[PDB]
């Protein structure tokens, strides 16, 4: 029933971050204070085993016997910024956590009964079926979003529960409310260790242990109220009607006056009657399958896709109105000398528009990076199942739609080659171009935190790629030390496939038959002359050569994105 | 560039019969091919332009066919003046290339 | 911080013309609501008077009907305890204390004490 | 090379028009474009539209849907169909050819007159 | 020597924002507290006369006689987020404030002596010549950036000094430091009125007056320490070791409550005597502002090595790439396509690289509002100075270096006028696109919406350029849209300059007549096929269309700045 | 479209002299102009193609000059068969337009 | 229309080459393109390069800077200048014309032989 998290002689380098630090965390409600420059948040990441174990130079023991390998699984860590998803209910978030974290042996009834128990302990009955939500669609208050995030780690019943600053970002009455909630939760035999940033007296009066940290040195460790009892014996009387936490942070900033400060306070405490008995206390001392994770990550990602009416509907609206505009400008393509220019221009516009609208695949792996790191090291899934699920539920149904609706709108308004295979090869080429551009987007933007640099990098890359398309330059006139760059051009393969599909068997000189022979050359009367003038093969291997080049680019870029996710700094 | 391959480098014909000289291109020419005839001691003389159009100053026993990369010159019922060398030239891409030459000889 | 030092003493033997000045050595003086204490040899610490900060209220003891008058001024950091009609139950030593922001007609809450000075009646 | 027009020369207003040009000496699927030109009283020519060798047509924008030109490849003929005949077009209708390599209307028909009245 | 800012019966609507509010602000160090939902920041904006005077329904009096017209000039307002410029020193910021705010009669010696006096009062000798700076180049700490911003309004010597939350965004020891600085500054006879957000006891113990505000109602007004003396008499027993400011903000929420506390304040012994106290009751020229705004903007331009050098680097490497791909333009049938493609790429690249003129009037909007209503300059001088020192030297460079790189690598028309007309056309296209950028992005706060709006506008504009569509084939109910197309005028001028007098059929002379048409052998046939006039009025017609677009878009941007909500 | 204006709608010439008929275009034609001749009771007959190139079947007294929008047909020393109507046609843009016709009459 | 080649027929190796084709019956500024074709022993033709009617030249990429073709418009001549003469090109040099509307080498010169040796 008890859970003592002892720790002894913890030094750390990445910069000596944490100096000589000792301490015992009884099963009460423990607290870590200090300024932000000190190791207040670094000690919590060391004790929760989510900092990388190279620089750790001490033993963290749990009830005697040392810390196990999978310690992060039987534990909790409430991150400071909430990584709960807004476009879901509370009960669906708890179902996701219970389905990916509990065993596979219990069925829906017991898991629902546990979720009902957790949602009935924290008091979330009024919002048990409402969306969590941000200020983009109707959602709950920020005082219960935090306890929703707290309830996501109480499903596995941890005896030790870590929290990173559960008051930063909240208003006052809600902060007092969840502090009283944690105070009530602590007395069931659960160790609660948390950092906090400048608490008030109504929060400080309910602690059970205190750990002051400034510049990586230990200023105090003991009971919480004995800190006020102890700092008067060092020659620092606390003024009446003054907050003791503000008193400690003031006397540690040097602003308070007694009535190299950090080292001096460190060993004015090291030789006190609080260090010795703590030293005596120290001296007597996967879960699921691949298919299950794939199904659940894909289900949650698809619910988030249809629960966000920004990136799902507005893309379809702008695609439909752009198709109506393009079908209205190029209405009735004729076979004059201006029939070549209109066809080349509209096919260039399609293959450029696909690559430039596929630039918005940045925000697949950047706006949820912290959620991915947290749920990977918490032991939910593996990297390949997350990658396959996020891919299969976000890239496919939103890149396979605009090519279909775009071709179906513009193909009969323009009046292109009236066959069936000429329709379906055009649709397939637009699909492959969109998939190749989104694959390059994922290969560039994976493992990033800032969104802008990948968008600007892809912007200059796609400006360099569309010169080699075959419209602005003739690809048979570039010098041979430079013409090899055209094989790194997705719009070149798309434009070449569309031009080979469209221009074969056309006559563009009205009144003149130039198939048997061309009288008076420099005439460009046929479509085959236009294709050979651009450097395009006339055999049926040119079209599918472009298609297999696009498929190889898809496979290579997706493999690079997966290896960039797998080799991420996940700590 | 576009290399032009005349595989029958030398023929062996008698009077009266029909001979076909074949030219073969590396890339696509699209009927931009010409045929010449070089008697010994003279300059080459244009015979067929545009791979099918026989020009004036020549009897109508010469004909050109072919499309794509395959081309052929046919002399049906060859007469006694048809001893000579026959070249094929593309004029599609600007470094214009000639064939290897096909030497006809009489028996 | 905020150290007090009294000034006074003397002897008049019930002529009623005494006036002390407990000066506070500190930076911010206008927040402390202070008081005055007495202690003869053999008794316990007895409260006599207290003024507020930027004085608007006062507090007096039981043996003092209008006999004592306390004043202050936050510009010249000093509290004054004026006395008259010095009856013989006054032979004691007089301490000034200084609580946080409030009165508290008691002891063991006043922080920042002084050394006291002796009045001989 | 040799063209002749034939058809009715007295049609009712707002009814129809149907001409026929029969080409001899040349096949209309082979090389040229085949068009119709009309000439008003107070001689002033106007080009109406053609049909290409492969089958495509192009019309004058001042004949908005009233004109339609077809052909009959098995007997070397192409037809003119002018609908909603106003009493304005009492013209003389010629069929001509158009090379495109040269660009000019080389061969003409001798011409028939269409007198729409009642 | 004293400066009492009295105010009496102040109601406000934009929503009754401020209810019945009375108060006296003595020349001490006054404070306004309360939660953020209350009128803590709204009362400070009402008293500082930088909220618009429609909804104000009471009299704010200064020493008796009412508030004058130019009250914001003889005053100070330290905004909460610092609008000081990082790419300058402290002394240059104070020189800018002293040059645009003091009189023109005093010369450099007395103004420098005043700046030395201000910089010697606030303790900025160690950073008097160092750049203020952000985390983009070496700069000073955030504890003296705030007092640098405080010193920018102490040049005009205000007797009343307003501050909007001088502790939000700072660390603790620095916040205590500038609070002790303001405490020392108050005792020279200067009224200091400020809002603050959840102070500690070491900050609360040095106030002189207090004004609590919750939901627009007045909860308390009097001395600061009498608030804890007063809230016990209402039946709220004060706990020891608790901060009194946290105690007031806790009993406002929980230890019709607001109305009830309002009229137990209203019938107290603090409301009456305050009611008795209430009942006994340009600078420069146009050229000077133009010179100083242009000088500060140019120093900020050369002090930021992002938008000045990297643009030149990407322009040089893009010119080297374009000169390497199109090396040696010949006169074959593929000589028309290469020329049309490279000129289309130049006129598209100018309009799309001129999209980054968003951040001229969005990333300094709050500084513009603050220094306009503070009485520095007028709108036209700011507009002309910012224009003349940011748009001209950074749009007139890439056309010059781009033409000088690519014109002789490509091998275009080897004349001098054909070189200079190309350079002038690229200049006019860049200026027209930046003018449209300023006309869209003026008066905005968010940066992204103007960039996306210009992006869809320039995608719609480059279809009408003349390359993707033939402009003589569009239907006549739609072809009138091509006159709203900047790349059409640029592309038409470049094509008319380039293609005149060229032969593209090798071996065939087609100037006297064209044998076997559908041949496109000359450049005049290519120009007429696109719809371009061959007279010398087509080129300069495109140029005067670009000049008219420049003038119209700059006038629209100036009228959008002048009609801004400047309050 | 491109309208074609023949300003001399009717001439008045005798034998032997030299007459110039002038055609004028709205836009640019670039030598894509043809001249016809219509005797009464016949079909129009092509006379000059490409605005300068007189074709066979006509005497060499006809000539065409002009460039841009200005074009002219000159009949130097007109003979007795030159009574007729002369039209000018552009074939640059696809709605091909004819001139108004110039009627020559003999004195 | 009528072309004749003239010049030296015995040049030293790594020295120079200078030919001259004199056109009569046509003006070289007027209509055509004028080029040089050489024929090796063991007859195998090779096209060297042309000079246009307006003055532009285009060369074979297998003659990398060794060839330069100029003209003399006042006397209807165009010249060939082949520098750094290897003993490999013991060819027979023809001057020809090229219409471009037709596309083929219509008229030829009778031809001179250049025997480079020592
Ligand atoms: C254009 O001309 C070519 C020949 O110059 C035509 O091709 C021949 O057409 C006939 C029928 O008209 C066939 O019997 C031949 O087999 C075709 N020969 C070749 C080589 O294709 C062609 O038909 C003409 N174009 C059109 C559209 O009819
Ligand atoms: C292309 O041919 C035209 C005529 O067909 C040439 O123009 C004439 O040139 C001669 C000199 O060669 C001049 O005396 C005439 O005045 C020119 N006439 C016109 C109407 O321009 C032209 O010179 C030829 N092209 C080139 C490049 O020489």
């Amino acid at each position: 029933e008890g859970a003592v998290l002892s720790f002894h002689n913890i030094c750390y380098r990445v910069k000596e971050i944490l100096s000589n630090i000792n301490g015992i965390m009884k099963p009460g409600l423990n607290a870590i204070l200090g300024p932000t420059g000190g190791g207040k948040s670094s000690l919590l990441d060391v004790l929760a085993a989510r900092k990388d174990p190279s620089g750790l130079s001490g033993d963290v023991l749990i009830n005697g016997a040392p810390r196990p390998a999978n310690f992060k699984c039987n534990s909790g860590y409430v991150v400071q910024d909430d990584v709960v998803m807004g476009t879901l209910t509370v009960r669906e978030n708890l179902q996701f956590s219970a389905a990916l974290r509990l065993a596979t042996t219990m069925t829906n009834h017991e898991k629902n009964e546990r979720i009902n128990r957790v949602i009935q302990e924290l008091g979330l009955d009024k919002v048990a079926d409402s969306k969590v939500g941000t200020q983009f669609i109707r959602g709950v208050s920020g005082g219960e979003r935090k306890r929703t995030s707290i309830g996501m780690e109480l499903i596995t019943d941890p005896s030790i529960l870590f929290l990173d600053e559960p008051t930063t970002g909240l208003d006052s009455s809600t902060a007092n409310a969840v502090l009283l909630l944690l105070k009530r939760m602590s007395k069931q035999g659960r160790t609660i260790i948390f950092s906090i940033h400048q608490p008030r007296y109504s929060i400080f009066k309910l602690f059970d242990s205190l750990t002051l940290l400034a510049s990586g040195r230990l200023m105090f460790h003991g009971p919480a109220q004995e800190a006020l009892g102890y700092f008067e014996s060092a020659g620092y009387h606390c003024e009446a009607y003054n907050n003791p936490a503000d008193f400690f942070l003031d006397i540690i900033n040097g602003d308070s006056t007694a009535v190299p400060l950090i080292e001096k306070l460190a060993e004015i405490y090291v030789n006190s009657s609080f260090y010795k008995e703590t030293k005596a206390e120290l001296h007597q001392l996967y879960t699921t399958s691949f298919c299950h994770q794939l199904r659940w990550v894909s289900k949650r990602s698809f619910k988030n896709l249809l629960g966000n009416p920004q990136a799902s509907i507005a893309q379809i609206i702008v695609t439909v109105v752009l198709g109506l505009v393009i079908g209205a400008i190029y209405f009735g393509l004729k076979n004059d000398s201006t029939g070549i220019q209109n066809r080349a221009g509209v096919l260039f516009f399609l293959t450029t528009n696909q690559c430039f609208s596929s630039v918005s695949a940045v925000e697949l792996f950047v706006v949820e990076k912290k959620l991915f790191i947290h749920e990977y090291i918490s032991g939910y899934y593996r990297v390949s199942s997350y990658f396959l699920g996020k891919l299969l539920s976000d890239l496919l149904p939103m890149r396979m739609l605009p090519s279909i609706i775009f071709t179906c709108i513009v193909y009969f308004m323009l009046g292109l080659k009236p066959k069936a295979d000429a329709f379906f090869v055009m649709m397939f080429t637009l699909m492959m171009v969109a998939y190749s551009a989104s694959s390059m987007a994922l290969a560039i933007a994976a493992g990033q935190s800032v969104v802008s640099v990948a968008t600007l990098l892809m912007t200059i890359c796609f400006v360099f790629m569309m010169i080699f398309s075959g419209l602005l330059v003739n690809l048979t006139t570039i010098a041979s030390w430079l013409s090899w760059l055209q094989y790194f051009s997705i719009p070149r393969y798309g434009f070449t496939a569309l031009q080979h599909n469209e221009f074969l068997g056309q006559n563009f000189c009205p009144g003149l038959n130039a198939t048997g022979n061309n009288p008076c050359n420099y005439a460009t009367c046929t479509g085959e002359e236009y294709l050979v003038k651009q450097g395009i093969d006339l055999s049926p291997w040119g079209l599918w050569k472009n298609h297999v080049a696009l498929a190889c680019m898809i496979v290579i870029f997706l493999t690079i994105a997966y290896l960039k996710l797998l080799f991420l700094k996940k700590y | 560039d576009i290399v032009l391959t005349q595989s029958p480098s030398s023929f062996s014909v008698s009077l009266g019969d029909r001979v076909t000289i074949s030219c073969k291109a590396s890339g696509y020419i699209l009927n931009r091919l010409a045929w010449y005839q070089q008697k010994p001691g003279n300059a080459p003389r244009l015979l067929i332009s545009g791979a099918t159009s026989l020009e004036t100053g020549f009897p109508s026993r010469f004909s050109g066919t072919g499309s794509g990369k395959d081309y052929t010159l046919s002399i049906s019922s060859l007469q006694t003046e048809d001893v000579g060398t026959y070249y094929c030239q593309q004029y599609w891409s600007t470094p214009w290339t000639f064939g290897g030459g096909t030497k006809l000889e009489i028996r | 911080q905020v150290q007090l030092q009294e000034s006074g003493g003397g002897l008049v033997q019930a002529g009623g013309s005494l006036r002390l000045s407990c000066t506070a050595s500190g930076r911010t003086f206008g927040s402390y609501a202070m008081g005055w204490f007495r202690q003869a040899p053999g008794k316990d610490r007895e409260f006599v008077a207290a003024i507020s900060t930027t004085g608007r209220s006062t507090d007096n003891a039981g043996s003092v009907k209008g006999r004592f008058t306390i004043s202050r001024d936050n510009a010249k950091n000093t509290v004054y305890l004026q006395m008259n009609s010095l009856k013989p139950e006054d032979t004691a030593v007089y301490y000034c204390a200084a609580r946080a922001q409030l009165m508290d007609r008691s002891r063991y809450s006043y922080d920042y004490w002084g050394q006291g000075t002796q009045v001989t009646v | 090379v040799q063209l002749q027009e034939s058809g009715p020369g007295l049609v009712k207003p707002s009814q129809s028009l149907s001409l026929t040009c029969t080409v001899t000496g040349f096949s209309i699927t082979s090389d040229y474009a085949w068009n119709w030109i009309r000439q008003f009283p107070g001689k002033k020519l106007e080009w109406m539209g053609y049909i290409n060798f492969d089958g495509g047509t192009t019309y004058n924008p001042s004949l908005r849907g009233r004109i339609s030109i077809t052909r009959d490849t098995s007997k070397n003929q192409f037809f003119l169909q002018l609908r909603s005949v106003t009493p304005e077009d009492t013209a003389t209708y010629y069929c001509a050819t158009f090379y495109g390599a040269k660009g000019t209307l080389d061969y003409w028909g001798q011409g028939t007159s269409v007198t729409v009245s009642s």
